[PDB]
């Protein structure tokens, strides 16, 4: 029985740490809402 | 009880002590997660019960006491942020170039940072504030990292 608690505000943060690579990649979506990867 | 607009996260008492199952967003009297996260089952804001009002398990979206609100998009030039809600831990922006998720339906921006499952949900933000949609719902490539979409949703 699940229940929900706040955790901060929605706000763009100046300074925040940058990181994460930017791939492009072909993918399939099934009915199941389950991503895939093609080649 | 809390309908104050912000971030939140999805906990459940069904397994062992408190355990959070994921995020979501809290905008115009309406909560916004995505469908693995709750399965469209009803939530509690303490004395409160919010029921589900839309949802699309191909989207892998919901929507709790009236229609999905987000309707900003990925404007594919400019960086974002993950609002990281990782479980047990204080939320924290993370700042990312989007890559892209190209599909036969057309194109969709996609994020490759890894948390913790229980992190489904956390929105992804554009340099307004803007939500432009939620993280966890892509893929785990070779290097192990999960990449996960930017799933955004269509307001009426
Ligand atoms: C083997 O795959 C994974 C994925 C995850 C994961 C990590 C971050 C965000 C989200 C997920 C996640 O579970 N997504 C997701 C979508 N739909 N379903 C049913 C589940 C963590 C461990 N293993």
């Amino acid at each position: 029985d699940m229940y929900i608690e706040r955790a901060g505000d929605i706000t763009w943060e100046k300074d925040a740490e940058v990181t994460g690579n930017s791939p492009r990649l072909d993918v399939a979506l099934d009915e199941s809402g389950d991503f895939s990867l093609v080649e | 009880g809390e309908t104050t607009d912000g971030v939140y996260r999805v906990m459940t008492r069904r397994l062992l002590g408190s355990t959070q199952v994921g995020v979501g967003v809290m905008q115009e009297g309406v909560f916004h997660t995505m469908w693995h996260v709750t399965k469209g089952a009803a939530l509690r804001s303490g004395e409160g019960r919010l029921d589900p009002y839309w949802g699309d398990v191909k989207q892998d979206l919901v929507s709790y006491c009236g229609p999905w609100k987000l309707d900003a998009a990925w404007d594919g030039l400019s960086e974002v942020q993950l609002l990281a809600v990782p479980p047990g831990e204080r939320a924290k922006n993370i700042q990312t170039l989007p890559g892209i998720f190209k599909t036969k339906d057309g194109d969709i921006g996609a994020v490759a940072l890894d948390y913790p499952a229980g992190t489904s949900g956390s929105p992804i933000l554009d340099k307004c504030g803007r939500v432009i949609g939620l993280y966890g719902n892509g893929v785990v490539i070779k290097n192990g990292s999960y990449v996960s979409a930017i799933t955004q949703g269509k307001r009426e």
